Formats: C-alpha cells, structure tokens, sequence
C-alpha cells in the first residue's frame, strides 16, 4: 500500500529495464504541437529533438512508437521527471489497463485491438498515456493506431480541440480508443452471426474449435474491458488537479460508452453459450438417430435369429413330421413376430 | 378457525426406540407450528418452532418435519424423561389453536 | 433470570368476575407479547387471549371473546386478564407466557412461547 | 441527405392542433400548409409519416431551425435509442417493434421526436403507430393533456410506446407458452431452431430496451432545459415501466433457457431408454444363442443323448435362463 | 361498446347502503332502482356481478357521468391494472385470482371500481367474489367502515383483495413444499412439467403484482382531493402489504427455479452402466458363438472320431475363454 | 421513513429475520492513546453510558434475536426505527446510509 | 472511531480474500474430480459451486458501491485523513469481483468438461 | 544469523527457478506432441503436468 520501488528480477542486473513485448521492427517519434492560432507537426528519430517541448506553453502531443528502444523511454522519463516504476510499467506489456495519479502527472495504461478475419484470433497492442503540465506523452509498440481523427481535427481546426489544453487532448485520445472498441464489437457481432448461421445450417467438427475460440476471445475482451471501465470511472470521479474540472462531462460520456461496451460483451457471451448448447443438441439428436436404427435392427433380428436357431439343430426328440405345413408355419410365425416388433416400435413414435 | 388433529391420542413405547407423532391442520398453515412438552403438574416446555427448528437448550433427539399440511414430531431415542404429553399449535393467525395432546407412556 | 409470576386465582361463583395478574421479571412487556393459555382438568391446552403491550393490539379466542378483556401496565410490567361472566366451562389452570416472532417467508410469520408461568387455578 | 429506411410508400403529414376550448385535424398533402404551425400558441402535434423523401424533412428542419446533424440522425434508422438536449430543442429517437405470427421474426420502426417551442414533430417510416390512445384522449377531451403543454404530449407519446412494449411482451409470453407446449407434449428437432429464434428475439429486445431505459433515466435525471416542470414527476412512472420491461425480458430469457435445458434432458432420457432396450434384448438373447450353439453343435455323438427326451428339457433350461435374466433386470428400476 | 371477456352466463346487481344508524341490503335485477342512490349523503356500494350485458353498464356510466372510454376500459377485461384520476371520480382496475389445489392452474378475473361522490361502483365479470369479509363487517357493526365515507370502503375492498392474495400465496407455499419433497424423494416425468408450470404461474403473478403495487403507490403518495388525507395511511399499509407479496413471489421464483435444475443434474448418467453390461456380455458371447459354430459347420472333413472327448474339451475351452475374459475385466475393474 | 406495515404483526413490531437464536453477549472495548478497557457483559445498562465517552469505543452486540436489546440501544443512541428494522432484516444486500 | 470502522471493513475484506482462496482450492478439487472420474455427485457439486458463486457475485457487487460511497462523498463522520484508507479497500473489492468472475468462467468450463469426459468414456 | 536465514531462503527460491526451467522444457515438448500426435500417452502426460502445476501453486502462493 505504501512506498514504491523497482521490483528486483533474478536474471537481471539491479537497475535494468526490459521491454516485454514482441515488436522490434520500427521506431519513430511524432510531435503535434498546436495552439489556438497555429499548429506545428513533424516526425523525427532524435530523442533530443522532443525534449525542449516540455516547457512549451501550448499543448504538445509527443507520440513515441517503438518502445522496444528502452534508451529513448528512459531519456524521456528522466527528462520529464517520470518515476522509474512508471517507466517499468510502460515497458511491461503483460499488464491490464490501469490509471495512476501523481503530483506532477497522471499515468494511464490502455489497450487497442485488431481482430483478424480468416484467422479468428485477436491481437492487442498496449498504449500508454502520460498527462503532465502542458504535454501528453504517448507510447506505442508498433505503427498503426486509432487516433487519426484526432490528428485530422488538430490539422484542419475541426472541433474545439485547438482552443483547449492537453486535458481535452487526453479526452480525445481515450474517446478514439473507445470508438475503436465499438468497431471491434461490430466485427465480433459479424463473426457471431457467421458462426450462428453455420451451427444452424451446417454443423461440423470445426464448429467446436471456432465457437470455443470465440468464447475465449470474449473472455479476454471482458478481462481487458472491465479495467478500462474502472479507469474511466476513476478519471471521471476522482478528478485529479490536472484535469481543470471543465472536461469532466467528457470523461463521463466515455464512461457511459465503456458501460455500453461491457453490456455488449456480456450479450455476446450469452449468444455464444447458446450456440454451444445448440451444437450439443444436434450431436445428441444424431446419436439418437444412429443408435435407434441400430437398436430396431437388433431387436427385430437377434431374437428372431435365436428362435430360428432353436429349431435349426438336430435332437433325437423333435417334430420331424410336418405338423401342418410346419416350415411355412415357422416362416409365418417369424414374419408375425417381425410385424409385431415393427408395430410396437411404431407405437413409440420411432422410425 | 384452524383445527389441528393429533394421532395417536395415546402412545406406548420403550426406551431407546423411535417415536413419531403427527399433527394435521384443517386449513393451510405455512410453518407456524410448534411442539410443546408438558409433564404433569408443570408448565409446557418449548421444543420445536417453525416446524423444523430445534429450540435452544433442547436435546438433539427431538426433531420436526413438514409435508404440506402434515407435521410430525419424532424422537430418535426415547428416554425416561421423555414420557409426557405433546402438543402442536398453529401461529399463522392471531387466533392460536392447540392440538388435543399425545401422552407417551411406558 | 426471565420469570413470569401469576396471581389472582381463586374460587368465584358463576357469573362473577376476577382479575388475573401476571408479573414479569427479567424482561419488559413492551418488547414482547404476553399470552394466556388455560388448561382444564383432564384436557389439553386452550388459548385464551394475547396482547402486545407496545401497541394496543389484542386478540381473544372465539370461546371467550367479549367476556374476557386483556390489558397491561407498562410501568408495572404486569399483564391482566379481566374475565367476567364466568361459567362452569371456564374453570382451568390459567398459564401466562411470553412469545417471540420468527420469520418463515416475507408474507408469513409465526410466534413461539419460549417462557411460561407456574400457573394458577380458577374455579 | 440519404434515406436509410426501406419503406417507400405514401407519406402523410397528420397535423393535430388542440387546446382547452377546441381542436382541429387535417391530413394535408403539401408541406407548406404545415409550416404556419410553428409559432402558434396552442401546442401542435405534427406526424410526418414517411421519410422516403428527404426534401420535406430538409424543408421542415430549415423552417424549424434544427441542426443538420439532427436531420442526419433522423434519416439514419439503424442506431440505438438516444436523447440529446440541445439549447433550442430536445431530440429523442425511439424504436417501435411489432411481432408477426406464423413466421417468427419482429420488425423495428424508428420514431424520432423533436420538441421545440410549442410543437412536437414526429417522424415515422410507414403507416401504423403506437399512439392511438393519445389521439383518442385528444379528440375526446379526456384527461389533462389538453390543459397541459407539449411536454405532457411528449410524456404521453413515450408512455404509449412503453404500453405497446408491454402488450408486445405479452405476445412473446404467448409464444413462450406455445413453445412450452411443443417442448413438453411433442419434442422434435425443430425445437432447437424455434428456441434459438426465440432467444435471438429476446436478445434483440434487450438490445432495444436497455438504451431506452438509459434515455428515460436521462430524461428523469433533472436538467429540464425546455420542460416546464411539473411534468418530470410523470416521467418517473415511465422509468419504472422500463425497469419492469427489462426485468420481464430477463425472466423470459431465463425461462426459455430452462426450456432448452429440459429439451436436452429429454433427448438424453430418450438416448438412455434406447440404451436400456438394446441392452435388455442383447443380454436376453446372446447367451441363449451361445447355449443353443453348444447344446446343438453338430457332432457325430452327443454325450447327453436322449436323456428322457430332453429337447423340451433344453427348452425349459432356455426358459429358466430367460426368466433369471428378466428377474435380474426387474431387480433394478429398468 | 363490446365485451371482450369469456363470462356471459349470469347478471346480478348487489346494493349495500350503510350509515352509522342502519344499513340496507337488497339484490335487484331492475337497474332503475340503483340510480337514485347517487344523491344520498351516506356511503353506498353498488356491486354489478355481470358486465357482459352492455346496456346496464352503459346506463350506469351515463347516469353517473362516466366518460365512455372509461366504460370501454371497464368492458375490456384484458387490461393491465391501473388508476386514472378525474375531477368527478377515481377509476381503478384490479385483478382477481383463484387457484386450485386439485389442478395447478392460475386464472385471472378483472374487477373495476369507481368512487364518484359516495358510490363505490363495483363491476365484476362473474359470480364469486373476494369482499365477503367487508360485507360481513358492514352487515354487523364491527369496525370503522360504518363511521367513514366511501373512500374507506374503497380501501376496505382493496385490502380484502390483498388479503386473498395472501391466501393464494399460502396455497402456493404448500404446493412448493409438496413439490420439493416429491423432487427430493421420487423424481418422475410429470414433476418436471409441474415445476415449469409453477414457475410460469409465479412469473404471471409477478407481472400482475407490479401494476397493483403501482396502483397503491399512486393511490397514497399523491392524494387526490377525493381520497381525503384521513385515509392515506391505510393505503400506505396496503402498499406495504403489496411489497410483502412481491418479495414472497420473488423468493418463490428463486426457490422453484432451483428445483428444476435438480432433475437436470439428476439425469444423463444412466448410460454408462448398461453400456458396460452390454459390452461385457457381447464380448463374452461373440467368440463363443463363433466357436461351437466353427466346429458345428457339418463340414465333415474333420475326422469323425470323437477322440479324447472333443466336445467336452471344446466346452473346457469355452470355460477357459470365459474365465480369462472375466479376469481381464477384473483387471480393468469393469 | 416509518416502519413498514406487515400483515400478520401488530403495528410497530420489530422482528429478527435470521435463524440463529443460540448465543447472546455484549463486548465493549474502550481504548485511547495511553490506556484501554476490555469488558464483556450480558447487560445493556453497563454498555449504554459509553454513548458520550470522548475516547473511541467499540461495542460489539452478538446475537440480534434479542430484539429488546437492539431497540434499547437504538433508543439510547437515537437510531431511527427503520434503521433498527434494517439491522434485524437479514435478507438484505450490503448497503450504506448516511444520516445527520 | 472512523479509523476503527476502516479497520473493521479491512478485516472483512481480508476474510473475503481468504474465502476466495478456499473457493479456488475447491475449484481445483472439482476440476480434478471431473477429468478423472465423472459422476452424478461431480455435477451436483459443480452446480452447487455455481450457485455459491452467483450468491458471492450478488453480495460483492454492492460492496464496491458502498466503499465508493464511503470514500467519495466524504460525509462529516469520516474525516479527511481517513479517506485515503478506504481507497485501498475499494481496490481490494475490485480485485475480489474480478476473481469471482474468473471463477464463474472456470465453473462454466467445468460444466463443459463434464460432458466431454463422459463422451470420452463412452468413446472408449 | 538473520542474513543466514535470508541466504537459505534465497537458495530455496533459486532452486525453485531451476525447477521452473525443467517444467518449461517439459511443457514445450508436451505442447509440440499434443499439437502433432494425439497419442494416448499425451493425455496422461498433460494431466500429470496439470497436477504438478496445481501442487506448485499451492506451495508457491503461501
Ligand atoms: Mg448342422
């Protein structure tokens, strides 16, 4: 509860910071400095080129992509005064969304997803936001984000983003991420519809794997969505002194959107459970059909076989004389028994 | 008025055996049925309330059950102190009615 | 600790009146309900009346309704049964007991007589 | 700009203007006649049914001065219900549902309500609405709606929407009892399809009701920018009605799931009965066949020989074994 | 004005005028006798037992100044309970439930009340009522009913309806106890149908109790000028009783829904044992039927000499195979 | 506010809803910076006078089947009767209410 | 005394954590039971655990609300210095809710695994 | 001696890491086998590994 320290890792030197993710292919820094009148936008790869924006009066949006370069992350953190534990949390990809308030900054961890079709697995990227003074710091693992609308709004002076400070910038980024979550839910709905049609019309073996994969995907989505709702609730209600108490309704709107997202996820889980129930019903019905035909054949043949084999052997005492056309009588008895069995089976509403 | 009918009127049993007394209600009483033990010349003693709940300070031998409007008092193992008259009442209304009793004898 | 003491039993000519007093010790009559149960010689227990001293709520058995009146003095912690117009069928051992309410369902309630009195005889 | 609705039929602008002393009705065929009913003191109720033409909606919006984004939301049908409190007006979108017999599906009609000045504008895709009781109250001077302002008219329209939601829930209750009859009396394989269709309909009902509950909660939670007060107590009842609607939908989903579980249990029970009958027949008749094989193996010499004409004795042994098997089976509840 | 109900058998009017000094009771068939009862200052209670005959209700509504749509609501028996206030009267729609222990089925009957000046206009579909205790209390001086106005009579009727709701709850409690005992002791086929029917009846009771709760809440919380404040606490008490009813219905739903899962968890496990029995007996008797037929071909190419008891040693081989196979089953603990 | 009306009970009655009617005890643990007092009893009059104590006090009343003790404590401490009914009502969900 | 109230609620939540540990132990026992030896008792115990977890969720969700009400509106009874201590309890309640939802998912998986294992035995 | 206790507990944790190494190797081999061949021994191996991991949790968490 009290005191923060860098956790000690056995296989590492005491002060080492390690990138945990898997992406190491690219790295760039994109800066979008804007004000009421003019905006300035450029990209670079020199970490020193972005440091003197710390003291800028106008809001600044520094976007660092390729956090696999821990040297850049450390340089930025020590320049901006970020705690080493916060840097470790930034570099720790294996995490869940969280929010944390400090005296000089607020640290927010979020996730963005890209669902892929024809390979029914979803891959998440971790994005970290640091809101301090007149700057917003964004850390990403790889190129490709969900904040193009914010960039367009800043560039073409669309909306009220230019007139306000970095608080509105943080709100806009979180809102864009939630909108991409809505798009992901739409894609998942399309997938669920496809699976529903498949199960209703053509049930095969791969339905097991596809539906179970969908269920696991929804479980992971819930596990990453509930902390996002908690983060937005904390941002909306706690109201740290960095938010200026003017953008709170926007955070409440994003909180409502997160609630809607969680509700949609729960409905999706219920639908997938129903799909599993339907598939098990179909399997059980087909089992019934196959062994009903097996059982009717066995019941009409095996007792008849035994009765016919009783008279198929030779003993000293046996009706060797034709009683009254005995062999046709035996055949008629066999036919009557078969007809009686068929009628009895038809009574039970079987085939 | 709710009438409770007991059976048997009198009972005879040895020590250590199982005793069962059944109470029947004329109309529907949910569970407000209690059992009382009264040795001669003394006040009654509460044993069971809510038709299945054992009262505090009462031996675990006594038990109760409900099956619709049928209520049974059972003693797992009779004891010399267990030879007394047993009553069932209903508390579903303000007008409380008792049973006719069931005197257990040696 | 919790005791109920009864008094006022005696021989009364038919058509007369007498008041039975129930002294309560170890508890307050306001928080509980006091009942009267009579036991005729060679017959089972019969419920007479009840009262919750906190309110004015009272209840009487149909056999003795109108002829009996129940009340309680909260200050004295004593409950009374004013029984008038007695008959030969009204002779019994009158018992005084207190009960508590227990919960079965939201709509259903029941009471059980945890503590009883010694008993007084009225003829 | 663009029409998303799939209904292209005759359009009518039913304009109903009422007051304490008098009222009027006129169906109209031209939009310019409706335009004077903008600044009238008496509250007016205009029902522009049929949005297949965007010119009429655009002209009405320009005359009433509503934002073009409001028009875009009006034209867009496939969207969850929402409420927006603009400074000059309040924009509400509601969806009307109807469930058809025989074929098992339900259609949704989006209805948009705009309250400005002393006017309520309703936009509908097709002929047929849920607001006939409001019309009956208005025509016959029944209740308080004539006395009050357009806020009470909006309240009455939303209340009628929820009332038709209740009767629709009654219709799906009837569908559930029919499905219960099918499940219990005569289980089959189309039962799975019917239950899944009912479940999907209930899920769609939840999807369309929960945003409605949010809309009514937002309406009731203070901030009446144009509501003249004394009307928000009436909004309390409709929010509770939405609560009850959601609870009833949840109960219907639960009972349909229970029906599906009972169907699965019945399927497994039929499987078990087939198990029992096949096992009984095989156990009865396989060892008997084996005995008839060994007692009846075609050999030159039979050691038992004619032991007091024992072929009926062999049949008696067969019968004893058979009745032993029957007794063994009847020992358990088979 | 059409009657949409199913009861069209009997018609009867029950009139009960009471005051402090004396009561009047008569059952009249002619409707003209009840009309001059509106001008009396003392409270009165006109109970109409049959509403299928429309001219009577039409005449009563016209004479008492009841709006025609209120008459339509009276005749419409498939209507949710509600209360609507008017400057001259208060209109209440309620429901009447009777439950049978012999055959588990829940039926509903609609009753309507009008309180205008001192008349409590009771409209009933059929014979059989709930308010017998009120009639007994007003026939013999036994309570406050004969010292107050007709609003107290409305209270008394609503309270009697709630009391027999409690009685219905008692009967359902006994049914649930018996059903739970049966489920735990002797599972059987129709028990599942009984559980599901009881669950659906409880759902129906919930859906019909919520509007009654709304009715009482509207009756007491927002007092009309006609109800008078001297009766509000009585309506609040009845509201609390309705809350009790709702909670009890909810707990019965929860407990009965659990009973349905008991049968589900008690089945779908009878396959294994009979399958194992079939498997072992077939395994034993297939090779032994292949043999004793392999030598019983009558192939006659094998030498006809019996040798050292060929048939007995074949039987010994049969026994050896059976013993070995039983030993393997024991090794696999089958 | 006001006590809820129950059909089958006298008006104003307070009823324990749960099942456990076995034990009953009151344990007062008064404490301060320097000294503390630990004290157990079955009498409510020995725990009542801690209402106006300046040092923090922790009174633990075990056994709510004794409705008389609950009512007396609520009367002494000014607790509303609805709050007493809420205490005695066991069929609840966790909730918090703020009073003056 | 407000710190005393905080301490009591903290002890309650700690015992909630202990209860969650016990429930996890029972879930492990159930999962071992289902995979090896399916039986009627196994599914009975699994459904019992499901009901217990539903009750636990219905109890724990209001606890987050009551802690939020405790530390956010800050009534005069709870002093300002005590407010930081209730946030820890609120976070603990959030953790417990996440754990119970995870247990719900696990028991649903167990319901599936029971039928799967029965089918496997039938397959053999 | 407190530092001696620390050193002994550190040695314990180090050997726990060494155990985790072997567990990792076995998990890799077993996952490859399961994804490649559905042999009857694979289910027994996986179930035994699950039991071992359950024991490991019950030991490490206290
Ligand atoms: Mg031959």
């Amino acid at each position: 509860m009290e005191e923060k320290r860098l956790s000690a890792k056995k296989g590492l030197p005491p002060g080492t910071l390690v990138y945990t993710g898997k992406y190491r292919e690219d790295f760039e820094i994109e800066v979008m400095n804007y004000s009421i009148e003019e905006f300035r936008e450029f990209k670079t790869t020199d970490v020193e080129s972005v440091l003197p924006f710390r003291d800028s009066s106008t809001p600044t949006w520094i976007n660092i992509t390729g956090i696999h370069r821990t040297d850049v992350v450390q340089r930025v953190g020590e320049f901006f005064g970020i705690h080493p534990l916060v840097l470790e949390d930034i570099l720790n990809v294996h995490q869940r969304p969280k929010v944390e308030f400090f005296e000089n900054y607020v640290f927010i961890v979020l996730k963005m997803f890209t669902y892929d079709k024809n390979l029914h697995e979803l891959e998440s990227e971790q994005v970290s936001l640091i809101l301090t003074k007149n700057c917003v710091l964004m850390f990403q693992e790889k190129i490709g984000d969900v904040f193009d609308p914010v960039r367009e709004r800043i560039r073409y002076n669309r909306g009220i983003i230019r007139k306000k400070r970095a608080d509105y910038l943080l709100y806009s980024l979180i809102d864009a991420l939630v909108d991409d979550y809505f798009v992901l839910l739409e894609k998942i709905d399309d997938e669920i519809d496809v699976l529903e049609e498949e199960v209703l019309e053509r049930p095969e073996k791969e339905t097991v794997q596809r539906t179970h994969q969908l269920k696991r995907n929804l479980v992971e989505l819930r596990k990453t969505i509930w902390p996002l709702r908690e983060v937005l609730s904390s941002l909306y209600r706690d109201v740290p002194p960095l938010i200026e108490k003017e953008t709170v309704p926007y955070f409440r709107d994003v909180y409502d959107h997160t609630i809607q997202i969680a509700d949609t996820v729960e409905t999706f889980r219920d639908i997938v459970s129903g799909l599993l129930d339907v598939y098990l019903s179909s399997v059980s019905n087909k089992t019934n059909e196959v062994m009903k035909v097996l059982t009717i054949i066995a019941t009409i043949f095996m007792p008849l076989t035994f009765i016919a084999g009783i008279y198929g052997m030779n003993f000293e005492y046996m009706p060797e004389l034709r009683w009254k056309w005995g062999y046709p009588v035996v055949l008629a008895v066999m036919g009557v028994i078969a007809v009686i069995m068929v009628v009895y089976f038809k009574k039970k509403k079987w085939l | 008025d709710i009438q409770m009918t007991q059976s048997p009127s009198s009972l005879s049993a040895s020590v250590g055996d199982r005793v069962t007394i059944t109470c029947r209600a004329s109309q529907s009483v949910s569970s407000a049925v209690a059992w009382y033990q009264q040795k001669p010349g003394k006040a009654p003693k509460l044993l069971i309330y809510s038709a299945s709940s054992l009262y505090s300070g009462v031996p675990s031998r006594f038990s109760g059950s409900r099956s619709g409007t049928d209520f049974t008092l059972t003693i797992s193992s009779l004891q010399p102190e267990d030879f007394a008259t047993y009553y069932c009442q209903q508390s579903s209304s303000s007008l409380i009615t008792f049973g006719q009793g069931t005197k257990v004898e040696i | 600790e919790v005791q109920l003491v009864e008094s006022g039993g005696g021989l009364v000519q038919p058509g007369g009146s007498l008041r039975l007093s129930c002294a309560a010790s170890g508890f307050n009559v306001s928080y509980y309900s006091i009942h009267w149960v009579r036991q005729a010689p060679g017959k089972g227990l019969e419920w007479v009346a009840s009262i919750s001293s906190s309110s004015g709520s009272t209840s009487y058995a149909d056999s003795v309704k109108g002829r009996f009146t129940i009340s309680a003095d909260t200050s004295k912690n004593t409950a009374y049964l004013q029984m008038n117009s007695l008959r030969a069928e009204d002779t019994a051992v009158y018992y005084c007991a207190r009960s508590y309410w227990y919960y079965i369902w939201s709509y259903s309630y029941g009471n059980a007589m945890d503590y009883w009195g010694q008993g007084t005889l009225v003829t």
